[PDB]
């Protein structure tokens, strides 16, 4: 029979798109789906070939190629909400290539996605990546410090943070992952015992002294 | 056709019955009498079917609670051996009290042990709390975490916030729909 | 004083279930309190033992008139004797149960002088079945009876 | 700590074990001359002793000198503890 | 009809039937004399029953007091056993004179208990409460913890309100309609 | 009609039957000898009785007094376990008690106990007491608390008034009419 | 005529019978032999009945007394199980006493028991009385408080009039008319 | 045809199986009801089976837990043996605790076992805790080690955030095809 | 496999006792970097005992042999 019986009972939370060198993809969208399809396609009740791609692992896929045959690239994230003309987000501020050099990466990125049409390539400013990822660290009223340097950015939370102080960043942390992906900016959550929630001063002979972020943390009685 | 488990029990066989209907492979329990439960699948889901069982440490073992080592049986009773059995009942049934608030399906709750304080002139330690849960979902998990903080604070001797640490989420997705047949 | 009472009333039972008393109607009991007076000093001890007596002026100091709170002390002489029966209670129900079966023995053959066989054979049994139980049991209930700095005031009032 | 209960363990096991050869000898004739008398009836309870004073003097004989060389080994053992 | 469980009693049953006819899914409960009663579900409808059974650990475990770890058959009972006898009947008796106010359906309350004091001649601590109800709904359960607070405070030797803590919620939506039948 | 419970006594099953009388369902008491009751109730009436047996928590539970932890028939008594008891009968003699007032249905009343306050040197702590009711309706309900408080102030020693805490309230509304058999 | 009570008690029945017959339904007293008296009322009546047996509490438990725990029988007494008899057969004979005087239809009598007092540093505290009344109708029972209060100061051995609280009523009305068969 | 392990059980046939079907060679089971289980492969693939059994040292042996060196049934049990049995139930109870987290497949937690410091007047130590854990994949691992560490915290009496180890690792790729038969 | 230092003396006298020392063996499956793999047992053992140095744990571990499939062959006489 055809491909999109033998799967499950709805035929909602899957995706069979025609490839161009004669196989077909089944569009999963997360694990526990992408187990469900391939459990199908490996016991063999299918007389043809296929395949069961995903949004994370074939964004991980050619991202392999793209550090062989384009290195020192300043790139984000792949979007796969139409799977039939991706949304390649690239840097602006940090790429030389013109208008004939963008259109052989349009081209050569079509290439190895044989069941895509054409790849829409879109440049994002670097200066409103990290905005958001501040403006919504700060949202959330969590302590933290930011560490500007040349090719990304770094939070750092530290501290002995509280239960919700957990939750409230483990959330926002992976839905702000989602949207961007870990380039250009990382967050750093980790902990140890402070109640200075990362920052520490040092005291004398005028007031207090903001001193720099530094790896040495003092232990504190409490 | 071929079997994988058999000699289990029931509570054991609906959880192995749950774990691979999940992924895609359908089994079947057959009951055996005195013998208990038997579950078997068809021949190209063995391959894979051997595979979760391994990965899911499949069957399960019996849970364990800290009153079951300090048996009431024994004409001595030690001091260690009663406070032991007296914890281990309340970490039992605030985990039941935990269950029978808005929207958890579960939950589980440990207590610091503390036995060999009394026994010297040292004085007795702070008592410590830990809480798992698990929401259904739609629930603003963020603001239920004080609810629980509320509740363990002043069921125990003193305690402070600091000392109680909850850590919940939410469930997976709904499995409703069935597997299917391996034709060949 | 108290856990070494209790040491002594056990050595006092052991003693005399064994024989070796009723000449009077001790040999061993000085050797339990020997032996409890060197495993309570050598852990704390004269620490706790001091820590009583200086915390006996911080709420009975002179010339405030202390006195010895008489309705706890009508049952001291109780609490020793339960401790030591609890600790001795082994010992004495085998020594009772190899007196019923000898006097079982005697009622198949009365011609047997079953009083004096079974005077030989208890003091190797009150010595057997103390061996089993002397390491692991007998060192903690020395520094379980002791008597701590934070009970002065369930045992000393003051008039004033 | 773990001498101090090691010293106990011994002086109650050697309590034990020395005083065992001489309550095990006195102990079958003094079961054998009651066997003897259920076979041939007496009624002299005072009987046993005879032979109980030649059994306990005479194992205290052959072992007269093994004593000292238990004694011996284990009192200079627990003084080497005491003072080193 | 495949068999999800067998074996369960009578109390046991009406909860696992309570569970699963909430989700549009129907069983029967099958009487078998000694053996006890015996649960059966549809086959579209086995994916989904035994999906339920393993979230809500169904079928529920007999619930746990403290009086049950220290029984009153024993020879000899220490004060460490009499008092945790006694407050265990105390607290049983407080969740039972709960549900006779108005609107209550169900209530469970926790005492804390003392375990060093029953060995040393040290002063007890303050005693610590804690309380949880289902109320029925269109009530005002706003108003309704400064009466449990009330009724909560002056049973016992000396608490404050700090030490009391209640945390009450209004019951979950009525099931009054038939799941329905499986038709293919 | 499929059966809800069965093996029910004579006080358990006229509290099934008025509980589900109230949500107008039918239901049968179905005797059976010594093998208690039974109660049966129809097939559209059967998925509202198993939510209301489920949220009433239905069988009811034997109430617990604090008399049956400590029974008189042991060999030695504590005098611990000698006040319980007689805490335990003035308790339940002050709740008979306050049913022969001018209004009352039911009442409970608790007692403050104390038992670890008498083989010390301190002194006795202040005794409690914590009182229930329910009035029949037309009753001027804020005026009788001053009465029970009056009657309650001198049944012990030495109470305060304001150590008595009363939480009464009226009764439900009249279920006087049929439930009615369902037409098909 | 559904049944609604078996196995009661003589006195057990003449409470059902005339709790029933104020709220308009009949009943009968059944005989059944060596079981007891069983009433069964009419099926109109039957959820009026179901509900004021539910609502009313009957059937009545027996009436405690606090020298029925403390039973004459055993070889050794406390005199903590000596004062406890004493006093309850105290209030008993003072219970018979008040029933004697002029308009007096029932009367119960409290006193302040003494446990601590025994063995503790402390004297013995004074002794507080509580006492219930029901009047004939007619009687001006402001004026009776006087003579009960008199009459209850020097059975003792030193109370004030401030220890002593007489909560008294005048009788319902009376019930004289049969409540009438149901047409039908 | 040739049989290389026999007279196993059911968890050691399944992870026999489960290490050869992952290197391409196929297995056989065979019951033999009372003598246990056989495992047999093919003649080419014999040469290699016996290369994986010497490398992954199968059969596996039973797995060791420190309450198995200090049974419950001995007559006497010192304090070091009452220790070692109750730390032993809570490390396998944090165990049983962390497989309900939101991945987590399997866990092993470690604790640091005490025996010197109880005897002697010197205080007690710090305590350790070391976990392990298999997530299942495509989480970001790193942010999952907090959680942990915040859960293990506070059911312990006094430890800190550095004495605290986690090591957690996503679990392999899938195997879900056959191997497939050797054709000569 | 794991070795522990057995020492078991040390309550005998008034001294304080000992540290505690470990030492691990391991045999890794060919391919992986096995130099950054021993900071990971080595700090699964750190914190499961009192108090260990990070110079009191030895971790000596090896790549497996090549995996031998082939028939060995009959012989002719």
């Amino acid at each position: 029979a055809e491909l999109d019986s033998l799967l499950g009972q709805e035929k909602e939370r899957f995706q069979v798109l025609p490839g161009r060198d004669k196989m077909l993809y089944v569009a999963a969208q997360n694990e526990r789906d992408t187990l469900w399809a391939r459990q199908v396609l490996a016991r063999g009740d299918y007389d043809k070939n296929a395949r069961v791609i995903n949004e994370n692992e074939e964004n991980k896929r050619i991202s392999i190629w793209l550090d062989t045959y384009y290195p020192q690239l300043a790139y984000y994230r792949i979007h796969f909400d139409e799977p039939r003309k991706p949304v390649f987000w690239l840097s602006r501020q940090r790429n030389t290539m013109s208008k004939k050099e963008l259109e052989v990466l349009s081209q050569k990125l079509r290439a190895l996605m044989p069941y895509a049409d054409s790849v829409n390539i879109t440049l994002m400013d670097d200066v409103t990546a990290a905005g958001q990822a501040e403006a919504g660290l700060k949202q959330q009223a969590l302590p933290y410090s930011r560490r500007n340097h040349k090719g990304g950015v770094t939070f750092v939370i530290q501290g002995a943070l509280d239960d919700v102080e957990i939750l409230r960043a483990r959330q926002f942390v992976d839905s702000y992952y989602r949207t961007w992906g870990g380039r250009y900016v990382q967050f750093a959550i980790e902990l140890k015992d402070d109640w200075l929630k990362g920052r520490s001063f040092q005291y004398g002979a005028e007031g207090y002294i903001k001193m720099s972020p530094g790896h040495w943390y003092f232990p504190s009685p409490l | 056709d071929k079997d994988l488990l058999k000699g289990l029990d029931q509570e054991q066989a609906n959880e192995v019955i749950a774990v691979l209907q999940m992924h895609n492979i359908e089994a079947n329990k057959i009951d055996s009498g005195k013998l208990g439960y038997s579950i078997t699948v068809a021949e190209p889901d063995f391959t894979a079917a051997v595979y979760w069982i391994k990965t899911y440490q499949l069957p399960p073992r019996p849970r364990v609670e800290i009153a079951q080592m300090f048996p009431a049986d024994s004409l001595v009773s030690s001091p260690r051996a009663e406070k032991a059995r007296l914890y281990s009942a309340i970490e039992q049934r605030l985990e039941q009290s935990l269950q029978t608030m808005e929207g958890v399906l579960s939950a589980r709750v440990h207590i610091s042990y503390d036995i060999d304080a009394g026994e010297n002139g040292r004085p007795p330690k702070p008592v410590h709390l830990s809480a798992l849960a698990v929401y259904e979902r739609g629930s603003p998990l963020a603001h239920q975490i004080s609810d629980i903080k509320r509740f363990l604070k002043n069921s125990f001797a003193d305690v402070d916030y600091d000392n109680i640490s909850v850590v919940l989420s939410e469930r997976s997705d709904a499995q409703l729909q069935a597997p299917g047949t391996p034709v060949k | 004083s108290w856990p070494f009472w209790v040491m002594h009333a056990l050595g006092c039972i052991i003693d005399n279930q064994r024989g070796a008393t009723l000449s009077s109607s001790s040999e061993m009991a000085n050797f339990l309190n020997m032996f409890a007076a060197v495993v309570y000093l050598q852990n704390g001890g004269l620490v706790t033992m001091v820590d009583v007596l200086n915390k006996s002026y911080q709420l009975c100091d002179p010339m405030n008139e202390c006195t010895p709170s008489l309705p706890p002390l009508l049952t001291f002489i109780n609490q020793v004797a339960q401790n030591a029966l609890v600790l001795a209670s082994p010992v004495v129900l085998v020594l009772l149960l190899s007196e019923v079966f000898l006097g079982l023995l005697s009622r198949f053959a009365p011609q047997m002088n079953a009083f004096a066989i079974s005077l030989t054979v208890k003091s190797g049994i009150a010595v057997l079945i103390m061996l089993l139980y002397f390491s692991p049991v007998l060192p903690d209930n020395v520094l379980r009876l002791s008597f701590q700095a934070t009970g002065l005031s369930s045992w000393f009032y003051e008039r004033g | 700590m773990d001498d101090l209960v090691f010293a106990g363990n011994k002086a109650l096991y050697l309590v034990l074990i020395l005083s065992g050869w001489p309550t095990i000898v006195a102990t079958i004739i003094g079961l054998l001359v009651g066997l003897f008398q259920t076979v041939t009836q007496l009624q002299e309870q005072t009987l046993p002793f005879g032979i109980k004073l030649l059994g306990v003097c005479l194992c205290l004989f052959l072992l007269s000198g093994w004593y000292g060389e238990v004694l011996l080994s284990y009192g200079r053992q627990v003084i080497f503890l005491a003072l080193a």
